[PDB]
């Protein structure tokens, strides 16, 4: 019942830049805090124990610091290897509560997303429902929210959103929104349209088509 | 020479029982506590259970205090977690981490220096059956002559791992496979699309290959223009 | 609207104190009949111990000047004939000094102003010669008794305030005072034995406990709280030796609270400093009585002080069992090293009576002095009838329910294994009082006559049943809580009135004609410098009245008197009469006064009669003709021919006998 | 309802540096983010730079990466832009855009007057 | 009975 909160839920930095992650404990765990690094697809590993000591084996660049109830992890110069999530753990009470976790990525020039629309195929006539996909690619950063509205009508509960991680070649992003309609919903407005909102444009891009 | 290995994960119907094991090779158990930690898909790590087998101390997370039981078998140097009355939110990856014994806690638990590989356990109420593949080609009347991309969408596939092959893997440029997504309906949907070349799609009968080893499904779906 | 509450609390406390004082005074007057007793007869009413202490008050109020009297009683050569002793630090006679210092100028002023404070007239007993009885505030006995009862009538107020504090509602105080009233007979015996020391030192102990609970609850500190604690700790040590152990219980109950993060650092420092200062003042006031050291109150103070002053160094520990175990080990180690490193290390006095009334209860250790202590029936196991009478008033079941509730709350609202240094636990005073209750009950069960501590704490802890937080908080609304607490009080009144009826109905006896004749004979037919020796209860009264020097007295704690008793009581043994005569001549005693009921076989409780106590303690002499047979034969035959060195001088109605050693 | 103004002036010379400023009036700016946009004939409404609340990371377009720098002052509640060695193809109007959405979706509706930079 | 009694 002791909460450890990480302040920078998402942080972006480039190679060689100094970085700092913060952790705040509601209670007053003295020095029983630790910092772990988790890369996707593997298990976490220790990086700092006691908030001030460096585990034997990890590179010396990482450092830990305590001040009051605040704890901080400082990286002198980020490198391509240490691009993964960082977790703040406390071990001074029976419920061992981890932190939310901050993800460090690679900073790059913002790219205008490209949007394509694909309606349900002719084979949807036998599945009992139709699916429409609006896919955008090459957008940075990931913070872009797509809203669906038809005839100034609120829509929710039917859109399914998928987002891919940074491309290892150009560090880009690909996002897809899928809308499912039934046979009764197939009889609604024949014109099918969807909107995408991103920081790369002043106004959302709306694309419409007719069957 | 010190290493934790977790085993026993898999699939289970809701309300069932699972019994997974954490075996430690090298350091002997009962000289240090072992904790079972949870990670849900796309979330942070969560603490589940803790056992200090030196004198037989056990502690559980408040969220599962009444459904899980951890037992230490010091004869063979291994521990076990038994989970029963599984809910719908307990599907996740479980890791086994080592730390100092509770009786020698003495200024608090030590950090989890050594972690296990982690085992995935899922609770589902749907049968394992092959999915349906649907072609998805760009309209020939839209964006003709320049950028073009076509692919296939796989729906209702179980378990999660299904591999998408393009024209027998002959083409790999502009390949984008979205992560597997599951909604409350118990459905898995994925899309695999590649930027088709110009010149009438290269006048080649493109094919999508879905490989699903657990169902041994390797059906090939044709791709045609509008 | 929250200030009129405090006024009502204080007024009710004072009223209950006054009612308790009136009750004790009424019971006293009913039991003894001091109203119409001869002046030389009240002293005879003061039995074995009461006589000894009151004798020095009478000596002081009679001397030419208060300074002369104090100088006389600080160099007494008649309490233990043979060598000069200081009676102020040996008997704890500060209450007598204070009362005499107040009385002498008060009576002098009353005479100067011709105010009629003592008005009296003759009382016609009957066949016996008429005697004069004087009553009023000026009469010395009434002054002493009024002082004692005024000092001891604030125990009701202390209990009411303690009930108000730990229950934060006037209903708690009402429950405490009501439980005390119905269990009054088993709570105190001040209405039947005023002059004892406990009647002076218990009110101050209870006041100090209340003040300490108040300090802990509100986390006070500074010079104010230190002075407030000292003002009640010094008097409770200057009035009675056993306080030194009673305070040792508090440090045993405070410590347990401190290790549970329920007492701040500043308040703990203030409490320990007040204790140290009170002990220093007490030691300096008692002429440095060595027995103060090598007790369990000094080493405990030092150990608790060091534990408090090193607690911050362990602020980083987060595992509670390790912290508590380490603190307990350090506490015990320091206490036992200090107690054992001085008593056996330096051989500085030390009293084993407390430790010999315990090994004799578990092991087969018999001894003689422990035999005297264990056969009194007030140093034995608390009998079943007392527990029956306590559970009759439901004083016990309420205490059990309150304790269970508090333990349940503490378990629910605390993390036992892991500790946080910064945060306080809350409700520290309740745990402190609960721990003192367990200590007091463990004391009382072993030895009766310490129910004095177990019963007031039962009354206090019975008030936790009216706490809102302990009993569901706001889950039971407000109309219900009042109704539930009125029903309990109504039930108690159904089981409490008969006890008060019986206590008021009781009437005592005041005849004791044999001792009056014996003391008349002693005053008439012996010189003013004769030395008397005999059974300890008779010698106390022989000193109190007739002012004759005595060789052994009823105060049995210190060494130097145990060996005097072991010699004097040899007259009831089987040793050769020549040896006992030589012993008596060496001691310098002239007359041996005893009772013919002391040398009668029991055959019902062996190893509790003098004839038997000298079998094991005198085994090599076993088989010889017991002296008691010789005394009975000489008394009945009236011609002491076989006992040549001795010669019976006084023998009246075969009850009291006075032998003269040639 | 929002409004913003600009500062600076004088005769600029090609190849130098400019010290631009945009400050909102009547409302705070800390809660929302700020952006600098470029409007050009034929193709306008293109992102240039963005800063979220205080400087936890400034995003610049591919063509102004390193040439333009963004800073913010909550005390003055103004966003200040540093430019240098302006490229000849930099003839356009700069607008200080403030998004009225608290979720950082860039729903910009206010454009203002901006500052025109033309090199011939 | 050498010491006072509780009655
Ligand atoms: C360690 C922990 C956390 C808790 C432990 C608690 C415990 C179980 C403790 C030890 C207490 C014990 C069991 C034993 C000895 C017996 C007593 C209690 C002696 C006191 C007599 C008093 C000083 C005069 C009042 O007692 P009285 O009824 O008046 C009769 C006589 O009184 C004279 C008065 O001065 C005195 O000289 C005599 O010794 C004798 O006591």
């Amino acid at each position: 019942d002791i909460q450890m909160t990480q302040s920078p839920s998402s942080l972006s930095a480039s190679v060689g830049d100094r970085v700092t992650i913060t952790c705040r404990a509601s209670q007053s765990v003295s020095s029983a805090v630790a910092w772990y690094q988790q890369k996707p697809g593997k298990a976490p590993k220790l990086l700092i124990y006691s908030a001030s000591s460096l585990y034997s084996g990890v590179p010396s660049r990482f450092s830990g610091s305590r001040s009051g109830t605040d704890f901080t992890l400082t990286i002198s110069s980020l490198q391509p290897e240490d691009f993964a999530t960082y977790y703040c753990q406390q071990g001074a009470s029976e419920p061992i509560t981890f932190g939310q976790g901050t993800k460090v990525e690679i900073k790059r020039t913002v790219a205008a997303p490209s949007v394509f629309i694909f309606p349900p195929s002719d084979s949807q006539l036998k599945s009992g429902t139709a699916s429409v996909v609006c896919l955008l690619n090459n957008f940075y950063p990931r913070e872009a929210k797509v809203q669906w509205k038809v005839d100034n009508a609120l829509q929710s509960g039917n859109s399914q959103e998928s987002v891919t991680e940074q491309d290892s070649k150009d560090s880009t992003y690909s996002l897809s929104s899928t809308l499912t309609l039934s046979k009764a919903d197939y009889e609604k407005h024949k014109v099918y349209a969807c909107e995408v909102t991103h920081q790369g444009l002043s106004s959302p891009v709306t694309k419409s088509f007719n069957r | 020479e010190v290493q934790l290995v977790e085993s026993g994960g898999g699939l289970v119907q809701p309300g069932g029982s699972l019994r997974l094991s954490c075996a430690a090779s090298g350091f002997n158990i009962s000289s240090s506590s072992i904790h079972w930690v949870r990670q849900a898909p796309g979330k942070g790590l969560e603490w589940v259970a803790s056992i200090s087998s030196s004198y037989g101390y056990t502690s559980y997370a408040d969220s599962v205090k009444g459904r899980f039981t951890i037992s230490a078998d010091t004869s063979k140097n291994t521990a076990y977690l038994q989970m029963n009355s599984l809910r719908a939110e307990d599907t996740a990856v479980y890791y086994c981490a080592r730390s100092s014994s509770v009786y020698w806690s003495w200024w608090g638990y030590s950090a989890f220096d050594y972690w296990g590989q982690g085992t995935l356990v899922t609770v589902s109420s749907a049968s394992t059956k092959g999915p349906s593949v649907f072609p998805l080609a760009p309209s020939s009347k839209s964006t003709s002559g320049g950028t073009a991309a076509l692919g296939c969408l796989v729906k209702d596939y179980f378990p999660e791992p299904v591999t998408v092959s393009w024209n027998s893997g002959a083409l790999t440029s502009g390949v984008h496979t979205f992560p597997a997504v599951l909604q409350s309906s118990g459905l898995y949907s994925l899309s695999s699309v590649v930027t088709v070349p110009s010149s009438s799609l290269g006048t080649q009968t493109y094919i999508c290959n879905v490989n699903h080893k657990p169902s041994n499904t390797k059906v090939d779906k044709k791709v045609e223009p509008k | 609207y929250s200030q009129t509450w405090l006024a009502s609390v204080v007024i009710i406390g004072l009223l209950v104190g006054y009612i308790n004082y009136q009750h004790v005074y009424t019971l006293f007057e009913n039991d003894k009949h001091f109203s119409h007793l001869a002046d030389f007869e009240r002293e005879m009413a003061y039995r074995t111990e009461m006589g000894l202490y009151y004798s020095y008050y009478k000596t002081i109020i009679n001397a030419p000047s208060f300074l002369e009297g104090v100088q006389e009683i600080t160099h007494d050569t008649v309490t233990e004939h043979g060598h000069e002793i200081n009676t102020l630090n040996r008997f704890n006679l500060y209450p007598e000094v204070i009362l005499a210092f107040l009385y002498r100028p008060f009576r002098a002023f009353a005479k100067s102003a011709n105010w009629q404070i003592e008005l009296c007239w003759q009382v016609n007993r009957g066949e016996l010669r008429p005697v004069e009885s004087c009553e009023g505030i000026g009469n010395p006995h009434y002054f002493y008794i009024t002082g004692v009862f005024i000092v001891a009538g604030t125990v009701a107020s202390s209990i009411f305030y303690l009930g108000v504090l730990v229950s934060d509602s006037i209903f708690g105080g009402f429950l405490s005072v009501l439980c005390f009233a119905f269990n009054h007979g088993e709570a105190t015996r001040v209405q039947w034995t005023p002059p004892l020391r406990e009647s002076f030192a218990f009110p101050f102990i209870i006041g100090h406990i209340a003040i300490l609970t108040f300090v802990i609850k509100y986390k006070k500190s500074g010079h104010s709280m230190i002075l407030l604690l000292t003002s009640m700790a010094v008097p409770a040590l200057l009035f009675w030796q056993f306080t030194q152990f009673a305070f040792f219980t508090q440090i045993c109950s405070i410590f347990l609270a401190f290790s549970l993060d329920l007492i701040p650092f500043s308040t703990a420092k203030t409490v320990i400093h007040s204790h140290i200062i009170s002990f220093l003042i007490g030691f300096l006031l008692l002429f440095g009585n060595e027995m103060m050291i090598t007790a369990l109150y000094f080493p405990s103070i030092l150990a608790l002080g060091m534990i408090i002053y090193i607690s911050p160094l362990l602020s980083n520990l987060k595992f509670r069992p390790a912290y508590v175990l380490f603190l307990a080990i350090i506490f015990a180690s320091i206490t036992l090293g200090l107690k054992i490193g001085l008593s056996k290390g330096l051989g500085i006095e030390d009293d084993a009576h407390i430790f010999d009334i315990l090994r004799s209860k578990f092991t087969s250790f018999a001894n003689f002095h422990t035999r005297l202590y264990t056969c009194s029936a007030e140093f034995d196991f608390i009998q079943y009838s007392t527990i029956e009478k306590l559970c009759g008033t439901l004083l016990i079941p309420l205490a059990l329910i309150s304790l269970v509730t508090f333990v349940f709350n503490f378990v629910k609202n605390t993390n036992l294994l892991w500790r946080n240094s910064e945060e306080i636990g809350e409700n520290g005073e309740i745990l402190y009082n609960v721990v003192q209750l367990c200590c007091s009950t463990v004391m009382a069960f072993l030895i009766m006559r310490l129910k004095l501590f177990m019963t007031p704490h039962l009354c206090i802890v019975a008030a936790l049943f009216a706490n809102s937080k302990l009993l569901g908080g706001d889950r039971i609304s407000k109309t219900i809580r009042v109704s539930a607490l009125v029903g309990v009080i109504a039930i108690l009144f159904y089981r409490g009135i008969p006890n008060i009826r019986q206590q008021l109905n009781v009437k005592g006896e005041y005849s004791n004609p044999d001792q009056e004749m014996l003391f008349d004979w002693i005053q008439h037919n012996t010189k003013q410098d004769a030395v008397f020796a005999g059974t300890m209860p008779v010698m106390a009264n022989v000193k109190l009245t007739t002012l004759r020097p005595i060789v052994n007295h009823p105060h049995y704690e210190h060494v130097g008197i145990r060996e005097r008793t072991l010699k004097v009581y040899s007259m009831f043994s089987k040793k050769p009469i020549a040896e006992v005569h030589k012993i008596m001549k060496e001691m310098g005693v002239n007359y041996f006064v005893f009772q013919l009921m002391n040398c009668s076989n029991d055959e019902r409780r062996p190893e509790c009669v003098y004839r038997g106590m000298w079998d094991e303690e005198d085994p090599k002499n076993s088989g010889r003709t017991a002296l008691c047979d010789l005394w009975i034969l000489a008394a009945n035959s009236k011609d002491n021919s076989r006992i040549a060195p001795f010669k019976i001088v006084y023998n009246a109605n075969r009850n009291y006998i006075v032998l003269k050693i040639l | 309802q929002v409004q913003l103004q600009e500062s600076g002036g004088g005769l600029v010379q090609p190849g130098g540096s400019l010290r631009l400023s945009c400050a909102a009036s009547g409302r705070t700016i800390s809660r929302y983010a700020m952006s600098w946009f470029r409007q050009a004939p034929g193709k306008e409404r293109e992102f240039v730079a963005v800063a979220r609340r205080s400087g936890d990371g400034a995003f610049y377009a591919d063509s102004v990466q390193g040439r333009f720098t963004v800073s913010r002052d909550d005390a003055k509640n103004t966003v200040y832009l540093q430019m240098n060695s302006l490229k000849p193809e930099d003839t356009a109007v700069y607008y200080c855009a403030i998004d009225s959405d608290t979720f950082y979706s860039g729903s910009y509706d206010y454009w203002g007057q901006g500052t025109q930079v033309t090199v011939s | 009975g050498s010491w006072a009694k509780w009655s």
